[PDB]
């Protein structure tokens, strides 16, 4: 979400504004994304390597 | 129908 | 659960029958436990060894 206009963009922006129903994609579960959309339990384990 | 959004990343 | 009786015995049974409010516990996120009680996102990643 670009604070400038507090507009969520990208795959999150398709979900918050309802133009797409689901995002099955490499999307990292973070804190700011929790406030507007809800994730499932994370299907893939990854770490900084 | 259900719309699946995703990014183009291999 | 109980043997074909569905009386949960354990930390699930202290949750599913109104006794406890929350389990901050080493409790595996599995499918059947998800249907009867909620889970958070995992705080520890592990496997059968
Ligand atoms: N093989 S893997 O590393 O892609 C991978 C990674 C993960 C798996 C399963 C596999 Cl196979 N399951 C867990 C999930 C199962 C339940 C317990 C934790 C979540 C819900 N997420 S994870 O820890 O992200």
């Amino acid at each position: 979400r670009d604070a400038d206009t507090k507009i969520w963009n990208g795959m999150v922006g398709e979900l918050v504004y309802g133009k797409a129903d689901i995002a099955i994609a490499p999307l990292t579960i973070t804190l700011v994304r929790e406030e507007v959309i809800d994730f499932s339990k994370p299907f893939m384990s990854l770490g900084i390597s | 129908t259900v719309v699946v959004t995703t990014i183009l990343e291999s």
